[PDB]
């Protein structure tokens, strides 16, 4: 739901219902091999080396 | 068998289409298949 492209923009939690708009955020992730990550997570972004 | 994957793929492609426009060079990209080695990168899988 974070990692979404179009659902981020609309995203909510159970504790502060309002839903946030993340778009504008330019979301990274680190991870060390990217063999363990699983496909649906790992499909979308790029892997850089 | 899905659809998500070339889903992904298509929009890599496009992401970089608009880099090239809106600083990039290119007013209009033009994708061509010897072009597309540039944005997807190279081949992975062939030889199935």
């Amino acid at each position: 739901e974070l990692l979404d492209p179009e659902q981020n923009a609309n995203f909510l939690d159970h504790y502060l219902d309002v839903p946030v708009d993340l778009s504008k955020v330019l979301f990274i992730c680190t991870a060390n091999v990217t063999d363990t990550i699983p496909e649906p997570l790992r499909d979308r972004m790029e892997m850089i080396n | 068998s899905g659809v998500r994957n070339l889903q992904k793929q298509v929009e890599k492609v496009l992401r970089k289409s608009a880099y090239k426009i809106v600083s990039g060079e290119a007013e209009s990209v033009e994708v061509t298949p010897e072009n597309l080695q540039d944005f997807v990168g190279k081949p992975v899988f062939t030889v199935e």
